[PDB]
């Protein structure tokens, strides 16, 4: 029994696309639902990071927590669609995978920053 | 058998978080094997073995220890066991007697590199 | 590891449903770029870079994007890559990089500027040094071919839909310049019209209203000029005005960038017009479209013009897209009077230019 | 001389404004907004040898002027007072007429940084 | 010939008036740049530009702008070349390129990531690969000459004023990492504090309070920290709270980028603070701004932030900078409550860094 | 004396709006160097001697014959005389008998390289 919320293509595009949906709580750049690719799905021709820094989000419809791993997709220029600056349980530097003040697409074979995916790893346990 | 072989990727992941030894086994081998192709400097992952809250403690010693000691300080006493430190490509394997493993008490395996224990991080146990 | 990011995708929506806006971005022209669009439902489907003040086309098979632009090794210094590159359309990746002369015209949209033949064999460019010149490239070897350096003092190129490898230019002289190709791309031959208009009494705007064998063409004071291609030379015809004696009074005149486009299946012009026209603003945002009937030379319809600067047509499916700089308006022009379907917001920062994919 | 036909000599608000006399054809930034003035580049910008021409009317004297419009090259968008003034701006085959190309082309790079607006002379 | 147009000309106000703004450009990362304003008159004095996520730092001497970028061959594709470039200050014009192993830290403008030792001879960066190193490059020789690989863990570079090559750095132990450099830039010797901070419970801002012997830290819940380094080994203390019970009812909580900044001849140190702070708000705008006497640890004043999120101080001329992201607002203070002078509108787009050129 | 040197920069303009030729003089001389750096190709100058509102006619009927005509059409009967199309540092030179200046019209000389008669154009003139 998985539950609707975990999966972003079955949510309605306003939710999804809002900074508010509960899994884009740390993310910091374009949602890449808006810039031709989905939630966990690089737009045509940018490439995913295989670097990110990870998220501790709250899912208000089944009031447990998730990780999620906030991956970029490279390789092409600012998306500049649907912006988010969010910060929860966000922290400095020197814990530098859950930072994102920091461009993920930094060890990418081009590392221009296109839009930013939020990948659902598991339960925060 | 006394035989496991954990990977490791550029993601930043291992594919297992769990391991069990059988109480047959004597000693146990335990391989890494990094599938990604970032350099060690990069993204190198190791396996360290040491009791679950006391992890911690020795991802953040093992990191002051430096890559030239596979980020574990030299001698831990808290660590069960721990491979060298690989990179994209490489392999490894670390065996130790699992007469090691206290009883009650719960162990984790993990990675020691810089900042990788927070997700690579699992837990190992015995027979059952 | 619950789900996992994937990456090598096409774009969702089916080419028929896709259209191209390039913006410039000119705030940051280092970094212009081509916005794809799905004009059914207004959803963005994804982008291809082309650095500074880049230019773009989808090729007539529709399976190719093609971009041109210029790089610098240090962008702002260092030594100068005039390119014209080849983009995959579905997955939207780079393929190909073809060496241009470091003279590739710089400057804003006009579709004049970057086209390719009818057979879609070669991609002709404009070129200013700025002494002018057109140059052509052979898609297929991925090279530059040819320098038209006759084409000097004339500007813009005007394929010819008539014929495989065969394009015009308007000349200083008011006169057009008609170029054929060889089947390697070089010039074969060429030949000069008579003159078309008067270059200091009544300029015209470059942007062609193009049919399959000729190509109208408006001036700043509303007149419209003619170049039949039917033939083996080009027959110029002209001036007939856009204005009635009502619409002369109000100072009616066009107003634009790509602001002309031809319905081929019907003979219907649409024109960008503003009131109270004078000299300066020729290129002033829509105050309406007019609809004109080329055929009987009268205006069958005329509405709001949602303050655009540039259109395209597609004959295909009868449509019409117009563009005010960031936002694309979708029309359907299958009957006299346009008809507003629906409105694309954003769809850029700074555009002058639209473009449907080939069907 | 004539206290119009010199811009140091104006309020900058004046000259700053796309609404000034002599920057009815220009199609950029006015460099008098990036660190220069209408005559001359921002430091560390490039003037440019070409340039488009504009006939302006200066509404102070009532005569007509040559403006030649040079760029200054070799930097970003300056992006500050953006104008877009078509003032007997003519198309690309009276090329030296046209303001829809970027007059930094010749340079030895051209990145487009901000637009000059020089007094040529008085137009005869 | 009446006029001409002449270049070559240096920045029309004198250096003690000009600041740094560093634009990142965010929307169009590639094209981010460096505005140069007069902070007496706000008026624009010039700009360098710095490609995609530039950043930015005045050599100590004033002589020199240092900026640090990466390239690409074709922008989004192509060899990457991450540099340090030197532009003369006064003629805003590029001077010399150092190449940098392709690993510069790219991210939001800390003030922490780009320094320089206190003697002006080296330039201490931060690296991310996404194992962290701090790299050194010796402006004289113009070369990379040491890569701080013992940083690993560690992040930001916090130079001490007190010695002519020697830098501190937070650690993920909670702890700083202290290094001494040789005259030719490598490693001379290391040391490591005790942990001064909980990473987990209570962490800090990177950004220091700087004085001449020591560094000040405020933690995501009001504590402060400090380091002092007067001494052979660094000596960690605190914390002591920002907070009285009253505003711990509020929830204040300090909130920003560059938030923090400390006036040396007072003590006082400024902090960018916010009421119903909660988890996720630690980089919240500004709603005020408050003034601490690092002596008696006191608040000796309170005003509004106007929604700043980054600052600077010049202990020279006693002024305070803050910077909301587009706008500049320029402070005196030799007293203890700031007194806003003026504001400086559209300075930039999306910046979270500015500097006063050094006098 | 029957000499004169015109320069022609990048930036498209002449170092002289007007000549005068001494009525002493039996044929003329006159010299031209491309003081700019850009290729002819790209900004080629020439000086073309003709009827003062007989000039537009020449350079638009110029611009048709090509880089090849030196932008002149071959054996045109408007033009007194053209020099060759130079281009940055290059020089060239134009000698033509005075004989040939009419009574009472006005001369102008110009380029005729594609849109430059514009305002390289200038009026040489006899005597006084
Ligand atoms: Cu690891
Ligand atoms: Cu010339």
């Amino acid at each position: 029994a998985d539950h609707i919320s975990l999966n972003p293509d079955l949510a309605n595009e306003d939710e999804v696309n809002s900074c508010d949906y509960w899994r884009h709580c740390a993310v910091d750049g374009f949602l890449c639902s808006c810039c031709g690719g989905t939630t966990t799905t690089c737009p045509p021709g940018s490439t995913p990071s295989p670097i990110s820094w990870i998220g501790t989000c709250h899912n208000p419809h089944d009031g447990k927590d998730y990780l999620i791993s906030y991956h970029d997709c490279c390789g092409k220029t600012a998306c500049g669609r649907c912006q988010c600056n969010t910060q929860t349980r966000e922290r400095p530097g020197y814990e530098f995978f859950l930072h994102n003040d920091v461009n993920w697409c930094m060890a990418n074979e081009n590392s221009t920053f296109h839009c930013t995916t939020s990948v659902l790893v598991g339960l925060a346990k | 058998a006394c035989d496991v072989s954990i990977e490791g990727n550029d993601s930043m992941q291992f594919n297992t978080k769990s391991i069990v030894v059988d109480k047959t086994c004597k000693e146990f081998t335990i391989n890494l094997k990094h599938t990604g192709k970032l350099p060690k400097a990069a993204m190198g992952h190791n396996v360290v073995v040491s009791k679950k809250s006391d992890e911690s403690a020795v991802a953040t010693d093992g990191m002051k220890a430096g890559l030239n000691n596979d980020y574990v300080k030299a001698g831990d006493e808290r660590v069960i066991a721990h491979t060298s430190v690989i990179g994209g490509g490489e392999t490894d394997s670390v065996t130790f007697d699992v007469s090691k493993l206290k009883e009650g008490e719960d162990y984790a395996f993990f990675c020691s590199f810089p900042g990788h224990w927070s997700i690579m991080k699992g837990t190992i146990e015995l027979g059952s | 590891p619950r789900e996992v990011l994937t990456g090598g995708h096409s774009v969702s929506a089916p080419q028929e449903n896709r259209i191209y806006v390039m913006d410039s971005v000119f705030m940051h022209l280092t970094e212009s770029r081509v916005h794809v669009y799905d004009y059914t439902n207004g959803k963005f489907l994804g982008m291809v870079p082309t650095a500074f003040n880049g230019h773009v086309q989808v090729s007539n098979d529709g399976k190719k994007i093609y971009t041109m632009t210029t790089y610098h090794e240090r962008i702002t210094r260092g030594k100068r890559s005039d390119v014209v590159e080849v983009w995959d359309a579905d997955k939207l990746t780079f393929e190909k990089e073809i060496s241009l002369p470091p003279k590739r015209v710089q400057g804003l949209n006009y579709d004049g500027l970057f086209r390719q033949t009818t057979d879609g064999k070669f991609i002709v460019l404009q070129n200013a040094s700025p002494a002018t010149s057109i140059g052509i490239v052979d898609v297929a070897k991925g090279d530059y071919v040819e320098d038209v350096t006759a084409a000097a003092g004339c500007w813009s190129v005007i394929p010819q839909p008539n014929r495989p490898r065969s394009f015009m230019t308007i000349c200083g002289d008011g006169g057009l310049l008609t170029i054929n190709l060889g089947e390697d791309g070089k010039v074969a031959s060429q030949s000069r019209s008579k003159q078309m208009f008067s270059v200091k009494d009544d300029p015209i705007f470059i942007a062609p209203a193009l049919d399959k064998d000729k190509a109208h063409f408006v001036s700043y004071y509303g007149n419209v000029y003619s170049a039949d291609f039917s033939g083996d030379e080009v027959k110029v015809d002209g001036p007939w005005s856009l204005l009635n004696d009502e619409d002369k009074a109000k100072n009616w005149v066009p107003g634009g960038y790509n602001l002309v486009g031809l319905h081929r299946a019907s003979g219907r012009m649409y024109v960008f017009m503003h009131p109270d026209g004078k000299e300066g603003t020729h290129k002033f945002p829509a105050a309406e479209i007019w609809v004109m009937d080329t055929k009987t030379k009268q205006r069958v319809a005329r509405i709001p013009g949602r303050d655009a600067l540039s259109m395209t047509i597609d004959q295909q499916r009868n449509l019409m897209l117009t563009l005010d700089g960031g936002n694309v308006n979708v029309y359907d022009i299958s009957q006299p009077e346009p008809k507003l379907l629906r409105t694309i917001e954003g769809a850029a920062e700074a555009s002058l230019q639209v473009q449907f994919h080939p069907v």
